[PDB]
RNA sequence: AGGGAACCCACUA
């Protein structure tokens, strides 16, 4: 069959011969970032990062090659009722308006797993590390945190909540009025969640070894990245409730509204064919076939099938304004499309600094958001601030806000 | 006798199904 | 993993219809006729049952911790 | 002195939906009624889950999220129930919440289906709707797994969370024959006629009425089970009237305190 | 992380004032009714009931930002009438219309339930 | 004798406004009658429009010499 | 001025880049003063000639009175003065634009103010401006 | 896990859908990415450009 | 402190500074039990 | 070696003197906002409650800054530090003894970034001088920077996952020169 | 300050019924991370109930 | 009230 020329990640694209080829490349890149159930024994694994979707659905429009990728068994995405409309301006320039009521009902909700590990490694007869709950009167250098979440073994228990300045593993190293130093493990800053599983074992070296899995539920929000299977990625721009969403005559509000302007320059016509075929599939009860090179499926046959179900044959519907109730003058293309929630969330990316840690050598702010570092005001930014003539802003960026010294 | 053009689209996916039934997807490794 | 309680779009209850849907599927109903017998008229609720992957059946194959 | 005089026809009244037609009202009134169906009709739903034990394969937020979406019979109780933010009790009292408990263990060698039948309330009239059909599955338990929890169901409306939405689908429609050209079809013959179209098969749209405004509005209010659909409509009209009355009281205070 | 609580759609926090009138001096006989913790549900009905009034020369509402919960209604009247009086009359007519609608709906429910 | 431009350049405007705003924030005597004003930038702008900022701009010619223009002597564009 | 233009632009391309959009400013003057183009004008042609002369005397790029500076001034505003005398011609101000006296006085003042706004500000980092202006379209190619 | 049924894999807390093909090195699952190279023992004739050699046949 | 064995699921009394192993099967992977604190979720 | 320390884009000169990590900078995903003016940027409350502007205490703002100090670092429209004339920093996150919350003229209060604050807002690659313009802070609920849609053309930005950087000017002089030189309305027409 | 680290219940106001552990407290205000949601809110100490 | 460096890899726009 000629559709065996595609690999694993391009075999999930419905109608890839109707797409411009860079968009197939982008979906092959972004199907690997899609959130689903990555493996069925995810409750046993202490992976450092894990992303499990609450309600993965298999696609309504499928290729025949996804029976062998096991995508029907471990799917990564949800069939979303997707209107292609300009609504209130919040889906412009590759954005998505989402239904807040759908998101409240579990639409694209997911759980994030972070795993932390510590070895209770004795290094000689001088420096001994112990899993124990530190106390102020005994341990030096405790980080002014909440230390009573820990149990008697120095390890936190499943079910406890933790914020970014909480300790989960209490580790003290004996010090050669303070017998030992605190070398405990805290969560990542600006993180939160429930302790999900604490596993205690011993490694090859025979030392006590813990892995603690912390779970946090990530509800979709503004700035979370969603993509279809046609390279049509975009952050959530706003979330409207069901009574603000546009609706059909039978009360169907779209889960997602994407911009019309995402289509013409990209020519993802397979996206529109997948919406049409998904409308036909959801009304018929079939799962549509979107195997690439098929003469049994063209747009006219899908249209005739759709018009057999009391719909417009081209998949448009008369939507009503959610705010005013008035009919929208244009008829809106709306139908079920498989969206993926990508691992690029905004709460994993938001970072600000005011003043904090500085590098030991050059006394400039640290590197990266994981250590409360600053952003590099680089050479091109310096060049642009030169072109502005803003000499004092350039001076405070490159002298006062990084490393003032005398 | 032979596979007619109407049975071909199911014959080819039967043989692809048999291929992936034995070989799987990480057979090279 | 398990069937959603409500349809995401409209909020119709579909969490009580999964085992009935599977019973109808075992009774040689076509999927569209099974969805019609369950009273799922809007295509938003039909894609809840039509596209559901019952992964909790796979997660029940592992012995519990306690 | 410029109030409308709207009439009502019920055309269908089942236990799961009411289909009705409102004549002689404005489009904004009709849309605000449709919006209050979805967003401002208060029902009872679980909003407080303590999980004493959860050995199931689904984590605790997953179970709690599923429990909040289970509809509870809110008829005749939600009206006399208080919002917990307004109630003077410390935590939860029978004047503002209904206490649910679930205690399921699976010791049988086959899979136990924790349904909404296993949710047991202390109030005998706020129960799961499916318990009052098939029951709503919360979790499936393996042998030795258990789920023990205590849940409180408070009063709220769908503008806060969608689990307090009483409706499944609020179908809304005006002018089915497009006599006002509120939507302009590029090809009117490609469009299926409405359920309420009065045109014969030959004609695609009604002739354009230049003097017309939307006057007749078609509703189909399906209920998810918490309230009867006619209770959804009557509670929505009462709630919209109450929002306008509260606004008028605040506006009277602001006018007389100028 | 920055998620507003779901109850700031509709709950006035302590010190927030439900409705304020601002007599804008740009044009005669006009007011700006800033209603807090409301949305299109009341803004649209108030706007349309004001548009039924023949002594109202302008009536429009806006949500300045959908991430905030605030309605600005601008009413302009003929000089022998005031925007505050127009707003009160519009709310009274809306209340009477909804009362009539509720009573006729109860009558219709009682007729169809019996038959 | 002063060959430089009689207009105040935008860089001069930005720096005079910043310097004067900082001076007002350090409790310099305001030159104009502020009417309920609190933010030093708006006070500096109001002083600049009134042509009352007590600052001399010293413009350096490339040959090394300078010209002293008072803010009140330069034409205020924005 | 025409022969000088023929030398400067030998391909006959008339599109230039100049500070004050004189045609739009004449249109602005027509709309501000409600210039009826069906009536005779009250604008003397010698007022046009003298006004353009005294306007050219104050569109100053090079400041000085020695012959080096006034030659550099005549060079620096050569095209703008050619364009200004072509556009504010006494025939075109009577046959075509039909401005009044007050409209013409406003037009002269507005040309002077817009030109003096167009002069480069000392301090401006034009080398970095040029480097970025030739650099970011290079990302496009 | 070779030749085990789905039930035996689920007894070992392994996923039956897991394909394998990787190594567990210090608890990290490590996959060997296939590296391409020129084929050995085959005579390839190229044109080295701007060089002292007009043609080059390597093996 | 109370740990659950990974494979035999038996409860284990484990003190501090003793090796991790099961009393029954000797399997060296142990899991802590769930906490006894008040855990409360809004059902959302 | 020392030569390897001094050379390259990562060396001392190019990587630590021409450009460097800075304090008072923020970065998050950008999402559209048609309701903002072209010179406004919608800022999350967590970014604004973490980024502080040092406001010098005058008799004009003794009371407002006293209230900001009284609210502290916990409440968002509040303050993080008091800097006395001698230069010590009273950290307001320890809720210190009430003798410290006294405000004299000449003190600096490091109040949280509030509405109307001027920021430089930037998208990499910074190609031309309209890739780095000035914006007025507007505080909006969720976790993204929010931009107007006409503004995405100079930034070469869209909302398919772009992140932009927000630098807060720390002085009145630099805030004034960003206001008078680099704001979005002044950057409408390019000299290019 | 004994309030820090104690599990607390909000007893008045819009957050009534929320559970959490106090992070930092004043005589009139505490920073309570909510058990129910992923937020650390500020709440007046008259509206808090220890447990 | 804050004790890591270096390299590699993957990724984002
Ligand atoms: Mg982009
Ligand atoms: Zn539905
Ligand atoms: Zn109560
Ligand atoms: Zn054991």
């Amino acid at each position: 069959h000629p559709s065996m020329i595609l690999g694993v990640c391009a075999s999930i694209i419905p109608f890839p011969d109707h797409n411009q080829s860079p968009r197939n490349t982008y979906q092959s890149a972004m199907g690997k970032q899609a959130m689903g159930v990555y493996i069925t024994n995810f409750h046993v694994r202490m992976d450092t990062l894990a992303h499990v979707l609450y309600y993965p659905q298999k696609p309504l429009v499928t290729t025949r090659s996804m029976e062998y990728l096991r995508f029907r068994e471990l799917p990564a995405g949800i069939n979303s009722i997707v209107a292609i409309a300009s609504y209130t301006g919040y889906n412009q320039e590759d954005s998505v308006i989402m239904n807040r009521s759908a998101v409240d009902r579990g639409f694209f909700r997911s759980v994030f797993y972070r795993s932390y590990k510590e070895q209770e490694s004795k290094k000689g007869f001088d420096q001994e590390e112990v899993f124990e709950k530190p106390t102020r009167e005994t341990c030096q250098g405790m980080r002014h945190a909440i230390y009573d979440k820990l149990d008697d073994d120095g390890l936190i228990a499943p079910g406890v909540r933790v914020s970014g300045d909480d300790v989960i593993i209490g580790k003290t190293v004996t010090l050669p009025r303070y017998t030992k130093r605190d070398c405990s493990t805290f969560l990542r800053t600006s993180e939160t969640g429930i302790v999900d599983q604490v596993m205690v074992t011993l490694n090859q070296e025979g030392y006590k070894f813990c892995k603690i899995r912390v779970r946090s539920v990530r509800i979709p929000q503004i700035g979370d990245k969603f993509a279809s299977r046609h390279g049509q990625k975009g952050t959530c721009g706003i979330q409207y409730r069901q009574e603000d969403m546009p609706f059909t005559c039978e009360g169907i509000t779209p889960d997602i509204i994407i911009n019309p302007h995402a289509i013409p320059s990209r020519m993802t016509i397979g996206h529109l064919i997948e919406c049409l075929q998904g409308k036909v599939s959801a009304n018929k009860g079939e799962i549509g076939d979107a195997t690439p090179f098929n003469d049994a499926v063209n747009v006219q046959k899908i249209s005739n099938l759709l018009s057999d179900y009391g719909y417009h044959l081209r998949g448009n519907e008369v939507l009503y304004n959610g705010f005013t109730g008035r009919k929208i003058t244009s008829q809106i293309f709306i139908g079920p499309t498989y969206y993926q929630r990508l691992k690029h969330m905004v709460d994993d990316k938001i970072h600000s600094r005011a003043r904090g840690p500085i590098q030991i050598l050059n006394r400039q702010p640290m590197e990266g958001r994981s250590r409360d570092g600053g952003l590099r005001f680089g050479e091109m930014e310096r060049d642009c601030q030169i072109a502005h003539g803003a000499a004092q802003f350039l001076r405070e960026r490159l002298f006062e806000a990084s490393d003032p010294y005398q | 006798d032979e596979i007619t053009p109407d049975l071909w689209q199911e014959a080819c996916w039967i043989v692809i199904s048999s291929y992936f039934d034995e070989k799987g997807l990480v057979r090279q490794q | 993993m398990i069937i959603p309680v409500r349809c995401f779009t409209c909020g119709k209850i579909v969490g009580n219809k999964w085992e009935a849907y599977l019973g109808l599927l075992q009774a040689e109903y076509t999927e569209g006729d099974a969805l019609d017998a369950l009273g799922l008229k809007r295509y938003c609720c039909r894609r809840m049952l039509l596209a559901h992957v019952d992964l909790i059946e796979k997660l029940l194959n592992y012995a519990p911790l306690e | 002195p410029y109030a409308n005089q709207p009439t009502v026809r019920i055309t269908e009244l089942t236990d799961e939906n009411v289909k009705f037609i409102i004549e002689n009202t404005d489009l904004a009134v009709a849309n605000s009624i449709r919006r209050v169906f979805i967003a401002e009709v208060p029902i009872i739903a679980i909003d407080w889950v303590q999980i004493d034990a959860n050995s199931s394969v689904l984590h605790d937020e997953f179970i709690a999220h599923r429990l909040g979406l289970i509809p509870l019979t809110s008829d005749d109780i939600v009206d006399k129930l208080q919002y917990s933010r307004d109630c003077t009790c410390e935590e939860f009292c029978p004047e503002c919440s209904v206490e649910f408990t679930l205690d399921v263990r699976c010791n049988e060698d086959q899979t136990r289906h924790v349904t909404s039948r296993d949710l047991i309330s202390n109030s005998p009239r706020v129960i799961p709707v499916t318990s009052r059909q098939d029951d709503i599955l919360i979790v499936k338990l393996r042998k030795g797994q258990e789920l023990r929890l205590r849940a409180y169901a408070k009063k709220g409306f769908g503008k806060e969370h969608a689990k307090w939405n009483p409706t499944a689908g609020v179908a809304f429609e005006y002018d089915p024959d497009n006599a006002l050209r509120h939507t302009v079809y590029p090809k009117p013959e490609e469009w299926p006629k409405s359920e309420y179209s009065e045109l014969d098969e030959d004609e695609s749209q009604a002739p354009y009425d230049p003097n017309g405004k939307p006057e007749r509005f078609y509703y189909n209010v399906e209920s998810c089970g918490s309230l009867r659909p006619e209770t959804i409509v009557l509670s929505a009209l009462s709630g919209l009237k109450k929002k306008l009355s509260d606004l008028q009281t605040q506006l009277s205070h602001e006018i007389q305190s100028d | 992380m920055n998620a507003p609580p779901a109850f700031e759609s509709f709950l006035l926090f302590e010190g927030e004032k439900k409705i304020t009138i601002n007599k804008d001096t740009k044009v005669p006989n006009a007011c700006l009714f800033t209603i807090n913790k409301e949305d299109h549900t009341l803004g649209n009905i108030i706007k349309s009931q004001l548009l039924k009034d023949p002594q109202v020369l302008f009536a429009g509402y806006k949500v300045p930002h959908p991430l905030e919960h605030k309605i600005i209604i601008r009413v302009q009247t003929t000089p022998d009438y005031s925007p505050q009086e127009a707003f009160t009359n519009a709310i009274t007519d809306l209340i009477s219309e909804l009362s009539l609608l509720e009573e006729r709906f109860r009558v219709a429910i009682k007729d169809k339930q019996e038959g | 004798k002063r060959i430089t431009t009689p207009y105040m350049t935008k860089y001069e405007r930005a720096r005079v406004l910043g310097t004067r705003a900082l001076q007002i924030a350090m409790c310099a005597p305001v030159m104009v009658e502020l009417e309920g004003e609190t933010d030093p930038l708006l006070i500096a702008m109001k002083e600049l429009k009134a042509r009352k900022i007590p600052i001399i701009i010293r413009r350096y010619l490339p040959d090394g010499s300078y010209e002293d223009w008072g803010v009140d002597e330069l034409i205020i564009s924005d | 001025d025409r022969e000088v233009l023929r030398v400067i632009f030998p391909t006959g391309d008339s599109k230039v880049v100049l500070p004050c959009n004189l045609l739009r400013m004449i249109w602005n003057a027509q709309k501000i003063f409600h210039i009826n183009p069906r009536l005779p004008s009250d604008l003397h042609p010698i007022k046009v000639v003298e006004g353009v002369k005294e306007l050219s005397k104050k569109l100053v790029i090079v400041n000085g009175d020695d012959p080096l500076s006034r030659q550099a001034q005549e060079n620096a505003t050569l095209l703008f003065n050619i364009h200004l005398r072509s556009t504010l011609c006494s025939r075109r101000m009577a046959e075509e634009f039909r401005l009044s006296g007050e409209a013409f006085d406003w037009l002269l003042g507005e040309i002077e103010s817009k030109f003096n706004q167009a002069i480069a500000h000392p301090g401006e980092m034009v080398g970095a401006l040029a480097a970025q202006s030739l650099g970011e379209p290079a990302t496009q190619m | 896990l070779n030749g085990l049924t789905d039930r035996d894999l689920c007894e070992l807390n392994e996923c039956p859908l897991d394909p394998g093909g990787y190594f567990i090195i210090n608890g990290s699952e490590k996959v060997l990415i296939a590296q391409e190279k020129m084929a050995t023992n085959t005579v390839y004739v190229f044109a080295k450009k701007d060089s002292k050699y007009a043609y080059t046949g390597e093996c | 402190m109370i740990y659950i064995c990974g494979e035999c699921h038996t409860e284990n009394e484990i003190k501090s500074r003793d090796p991790i192993r099961c009393r029954e099967c000797g399997y060296r992977i142990m899991y802590k039990k769930r906490t006894k604190r008040l855990v409360v979720f809004d059902a959302r | 070696s020392l030569k390897q320390r001094l050379k390259g884009k990562e060396g001392r000169v190019r990587g630590n003197l021409m450009g460097k990590r800075v304090d008072f900078s923020a970065r998050t995903v950008i999402t559209p906002d048609p309701n903002l003016s072209i010179d406004q940027v919608g800022v999350p409350r967590s970014i604004a409650a973490n980024m502080t502007f040092a406001e010098i205490v005058t008799p004009f703002n003794i009371d407002r800054l006293q209230e900001l100090v009284r609210r502290g670092n916990s409440q968002y429209p509040g303050a993080k530090y008091i800097i006395r004339d001698n230069g010590d920093r009273i950290d307001l996150r320890f809720h210190p003894k009430p003798s410290d919350l006294h405000l004299q003229t000449g003190y600096k209060v490091e109040r949280h970034m509030c509405d109307g604050d001027i920021v430089i807002f930037n998208r990499q690659p910074t190609l031309h001088k309209m890739s780095m313009m000035g914006h007025r802070v507007r505080i909006l609920p969720w976790s993204t920077f929010r931009l107007n849609l006409s503004v995405t053309t100079p930034y070469n930005a869209d909302f398919d996952g772009d992140e932009m950087n927000l630098h807060l000017p720390q002085s009145l002089e630099t805030r004034a020169e960003i206001q008078e030189l680099a704001m979005v309305p002044r950057m409408i027409v390019t000299p290019q | 300050n004994e309030l820090i680290g104690q599990t607390v219940r909000i007893s008045q106001g819009p957050y009534k019924g929320y559970i959490g552990v106090v992070k930092d407290a004043t005589e009139s205000t505490a920073r309570v991370e909510l058990h129910s949601t992923c937020q650390t809110i500020s709440v007046d100490r008259q509206r808090l109930t220890t447990v």
